[PDB]
Formats: structure tokens, C-alpha cells, sequence
């Protein structure tokens, strides 16, 4: 049980924590376009 | 001039200003308090944590009503609420001192009835008061440029 | 003149009306978003679905304010906020296409200065525009009326 | 003069009036509603039941608005918003019928800009119009005049 527990907060980390970077760099790199209305991406 | 412009409100005294452009609603991030119009406070705004702004699209009503953005920066004076200010070689120029505290989101227009950059703060390179202001790129990008030690208005 | 009537402010939009008639505000149920007034917002109107409106008592400081309402429907020409319109074969007409969505909730004015309808939309056969109204029988039953098709505004 | 007065918002109707003395609001515990000004609205109420009224400090923005305040009151005419009072006997006296209910909490000023009490309601029993209002004595300390018979207004 405790290694499985280990794998799920593992698992939590790699989803949530990979998701929130990834989302960190698009979010960030998306805003210098989104709040251009005329930028071409 | 300010026709399109709208004042942000903390308890009851105003503390910064928020603009529209692209029909999307721009305000410093650290103004705290609360836009004044319902409309435009009714807006989920989106934090770009390094821009010091945030901002959301306005309510489709004033889609019609947004200030129009151009690319163009030639160098020379550019209207402010506050006055004239001087666009030279990547920075923007208030003759110094003038204008403070509070001023933060202040639109910058053309001479085209457009606007071409907002105000974050600033600070006085000795001849002129540089400003802390987002401007956005020859390909649009919103670059922001912010010499050393400019303070947040 | 109509200034003893209020429009419905939607997102900052007059998406309908309303009027003070009998000391009871009355506006289209269709007509989504709050009343101008923030005193006449207070009242808890009571809907009728039937007609497509809601009714309820105005707070005691302005009934006396209400508009009157009119019996006495003569075939003639009524006022309007619009100009004036007809009123032909039991039915209100007006010019083809003037008017429209937004205009839910107006009243239609008695020569004398009384109200003798509340106008809900409209419809036009390709002739004219007929509009759909609540009304009131000789008796003073209150009544709807919606021509063929009839489209709400 | 009464540029520096502010009305209470009640049911969205000016039923009272609050004023800002020596930089610190107050305004009768007895009349309920909304401080109109924002930054009014903002300040943290301190109960005086005794005194019916409730205050607190305003920010230093807004410090030299604050009315003045003094002691001295002779005998003779004041002015007052309904045009001017008569203090006499220790009493604030008017024309019987005038005033009445809404005028809870407006002040009552010295030409020289300076209040000198604040109306708490009236008095009418016998024989003639008496003020109930709160004071200042000669050592700074308020009073609170309620001659028998006085009712908020």
C-alpha cells in the first residue's frame, strides 16, 4: 500500500505539477499575443 | 482625449486608471480596488503575472466603443492626459516630476486619435522622467520597457 | 412626453421598458435584466406568463406618479415614444420595419396623456408592421394580442 | 457653506445627512441608511448610544474638508440649510412646521464657518418649535439637548 501510495502522489506530481508548468509557459507566452489584437502569431 | 478612458476606485478615491483597447480591458495588476463601471467589473480578468496587468474581454455592448491600437511609435510627442510626452529611442519621456502616484494605466495616444502605449509609473533620468509603460512591438508583441528603479505609480 | 417610464438596463443595455400604470410597474417578462430605478427594483413583481408580463404594487413614495390606463380604444392614431402609431381592425400598425427589438415595454400614449397599451413586438405581412399588445376589453378586462407570427422585441 | 454636507441613502432617498467634523464623521445612530460618499461609507462607526450617534476617522485625503468646530455661541442668528435658525435660551428655535423629518443630522454653522451643533430631530408640544440637538460646552465637552417632547427627525 505504501508503495502504491507512492506511485499515486508520484502520478499526482507528474500530472498536476508537469500541467501547471506547461500551463505557467503558455499562459505567459500566449498573453504578449492575446492582448495584441492584431498580432500575428 | 480621455473620452474612452475609465477610472479604477480604492475605498472611494481614485488610485490608478484602466483603458480599453481591441475590445478587451486593460489595468495595472497593482492598482488594487475595484473598476468603477459595473460592466467592466462584471469582466473575468486574466493575471499576466509578469506584465504587472491583468485583463478580460469587455462585455460585448462597447465591442464598438474600444480604442483602436497602431504599431507606429516614430520618435517625437505623443498626448497624455497629463500632457505632451516625448518617445525617444526606446523610452518614453514626462518632463521630470510631473505626474506621480496614482496616474498608473494611463493611456498614451497618437496624433491619430489612437493609442500607442499605457502607463505602469516611472522615474526621472535627470533630463526627462522616463516612464515605466508597455508598448507593443513592430510585429505587435507587447513588449514592456521599464528603466531601472522606475517606481509603480 | 413619457419621462414617468423606465427602461430595463441588461449589461448596461435598454433590451425592453416599463411603465408605472394603476400604481403597479409592469414590465415584459421576456424583457431579462434589472430596472433602472433602484427603488422600483425593490418591488417583487408578480409574473403573469400568460401575457408574457409581470406586474406588482410601486412602493408607496410615487404611486401617485402611475400613468392612468385607457379603456376607450377608438380606431385613430395613438402616440408613441417612436412618433405616433395607428391603431386599425383592433390592431396597432406602424411604418414597415420601424421599431424593434429593444422596445418591449413601451407604452403606447392616449392622445390625452394616458397610457393604452404596452406594446410586446411585432410581425409585418410584407404591408405593414402590426404590433402584438396587451390590452383591454371595453369592460376593462386586461388582454394580449399578438398578430400571426407575431415576433416579441 | 453646505458644500461640505452629505446625505444618507436610504431606499436609495436622502433621509438623513451626516457631517465630518475636526476629520472625524458623524451622524445620528437613530437614522438608518447608507452614507452617500464612498469614502464616508468606508469608515469605521463607533456606537455613542447615549449620544445617538455612531463615528470614526476619515482619511487624510479628505482631512481639510472636515468642518471646523467651536464653543462659542452667543445668542442671535444662525445659519442653517433651511436658511437660518434662532439660538436663544440655549436653544436652536424655528419657525414651527418647517424642517421635519430627513433633516436628522445636518449641521448648523457660525458665519465664520465654524458648526456649532448638529439637529437630532424636533420638538413641538406647548409652545413653540425647539431643536433637539447635540452641543459643545464652553470646556469642549458635547451635550445632547432633547427638550421633552423631542422626536428624531
Amino acid at each position: 500500500v505504501i508503495v502504491l501510495c507512492g506511485v499515486a502522489l508520484a502520478i499526482l506530481v507528474g500530472t498536476a505539477s508537469s500541467a501547471a508548468c506547461i500551463a505557467k509557459a503558455r499562459r505567459d507566452c500566449l498573453t504578449p499575443y492575446a492582448l495584441a489584437p492584431n498580432a500575428t502569431v | 482625449e480621455s473620452d474612452k478612458t475609465f477610472p479604477i476606485m480604492l475605498n472611494g478615491q481614485v488610485n490608478g486608471y484602466a483603458c480599453v483597447v481591441g475590445g478587451r480591458l486593460m489595468k495595472p495588476l497593482h492598482v488594487e480596488g475595484k473598476i468603477d463601471n459595473e460592466q467592466l467589473a462584471a469582466v473575468k480578468l486574466k493575471k499576466a503575472s509578469m506584465y504587472d496587468l491583468e485583463y478580460g474581454d469587455v462585455p460585448q455592448n462597447m465591442k464598438s466603443d474600444t480604442l483602436q491600437y497602431t504599431s507606429d511609435k516614430p520618435p517625437g510627442f505623443y498626448n497624455w492626459h497629463h500632457g505632451a510626452v516625448q518617445y525617444e529611442n526606446g523610452r518614453f519621456t514626462v518632463p521630470r516630476g510631473v505626474g506621480g502616484k496614482g496616474d498608473s494605466g494611463r493611456p498614451i495616444l497618437d496624433n491619430r486619435g489612437r493609442v500607442v502605449a499605457i502607463v505602469l509609473g516611472g522615474a526621472n533620468e535627470g533630463t526627462r522622467t522616463a516612464l515605466s509603460v508597455v508598448t507593443w512591438n513592430q510585429k505587435g508583441v507587447t513588449i514592456k520597457d521599464t528603466p531601472e528603479g522606475s517606481e509603480p505609480w
